[PDB]
């Protein structure tokens, strides 16, 4: 549990952008852009299966 | 101060012949008109050999050669053809809206049918001909119950292929 | 502070019986409610008699008189009908758009599949029930795997005709 | 400064590879690329085993699993894979735009035609192969007349079922 | 070389129109309008082939 072991990046959190107004229809679009968790140190994390 | 053709009626009419009816979607489409004469408002027409034209002839449409599509109401059109789009003119097909056009049929139509084109003329009815003569435009319905001779508002989609009906 | 039909899920549903998935085109059309009793939010309509009408009863529908559309969530109907359209209102048929809906099926569905419509009761389903009583939506699909009586998303494209399934 | 790959062409070309061309209507449709290697910019696409992926193996689509689309040119695609989309990407699938593609006939495409889907490589051309090989995107057509080996725009919708020809 | 033998006329030339937005695209039109070239007196132009 440290960040020199695990780590996860997020560049962009949560963003509404501008409403566009189609016949009686309002429409919001919200965008989030992330990327994957990362384990750089694999021998510092262990898996115990049949407890 | 012109009051020809006063016929004093009872409240508005409905449309004209090729005026659309307003919704989100519409494929309008930029084509040449290529008859020497022009081309009415609320007509089918057929691809061109221009590679970008189009004709009112649809003498020969098939399903291999399905009919490209119906033209609109534009309001200016060269003043020299009363309402037609004059030769070598932008045309503005319309293919997925819903559009009014003039019924041919004896015994009129009614909400939902189906569209039949006959090839001879290219005028819209509710059965096929009967003769080898007619096509049946796949996708397409009506949405107004209509007499002989007047005006009602059609649906349309050219994307669905043609059947043809013997 | 009302904790009545408390379930404690893992995590959030996916959706409700008729919400729509955002998307640029969607065919909404505005019908009046012809059928007594109103009509739910996820469910197909025929052709009204009433020129601009719908009815929930579908177990006429055939290739020459196709389906109208699909209902959808509204969210403002008039409090006395709980999730319905009561009658004579507007009724917000769609046509193009991607739309959640109710499975019925043994086996349940997959992503692209055929959508079948059975005519008796008007549910959605993977194959033909075999009696001349189902049709095909032939331009509709699934976009979900979904089990018995469960929400799955679906394409749909009404202006390509039904086919008859015996 | 770089010069080489300089030809002192005559004009402008018309395209690229998968480049679209301005309309009002397009379904774009973000899936999932599936294949170890890439996927081209203008190329088709089939259902992938993810219920959102694809792929760009096309050997096995059939009328019962039509094929899913066609990607669009991103231009911001990892810089890896020089244009392609690299696995585990969003793909931007269009089924409703008209979009420049690549030919591969003998003797070339003109204005309106069938488009014909080769299953073995994926390519488009304008005659069925002869060896129940061969799909027709039944709603499709060319825009351009182009020779061989050239980009031609065509206009494409996927929700008309396809065609078998043997 | 005279405006009364060659003559074209370009009432318009190219502006840009406002930016239109669909779902996450930025589709921006653009137009203009001209007449194409006219050819009044023919035999005031002379073709020599072969040089």
């Amino acid at each position: 549990n440290s960040p020199e072991v695990l780590k996860m990046h997020i560049p962009m959190r949560h963003r509404f952008l501008p409403v566009q107004v189609v016949g009686l229809t309002y429409k919001v679009p919200g965008i989030f852009r992330l990327g994957g968790l990362d384990i750089r140190l694999p021998k510092e994390v262990r898996y115990v299966d049949g407890y | 101060m012109a009051p020809y053709n006063e016929t004093y009626a009872s409240d508005y009419a409905f449309a004209y012949e090729g005026m659309v009816s307003d919704i989100a979607p519409a494929d309008i489409i930029s084509r040449t008109v290529e008859t020497s004469a022009g081309i009415g408002f609320g007509k089918i027409v057929a691809q061109g050999t221009s590679d970008r034209g189009c004709k009112a002839d649809v003498s020969a449409v098939s399903p291999t050669a399905p009919p490209l599509g119906i033209t609109v109401r534009s309001q200016a059109t060269e003043n020299l053809t009363l309402d037609k789009y004059p030769r070598y003119d932008g045309a503005a097909i319309m293919r997925k809206g819903v559009i009014w056009v003039l019924v041919t049929d004896a015994g009129g139509v009614v909400a939902g049918d189906p569209v039949w084109l006959k090839k001879s003329d290219g005028t819209f009815s509710n059965a096929d001909v009967g003769s080898s003569g007619g096509l049946r435009l796949a996708g397409c319905r009506w949405d107004t119950s209509a007499a002989n001779g007047a005006l009602a508002r059609m649906r349309v989609d050219f994307d669905v292929p043609p059947v043809a009906g013997a």
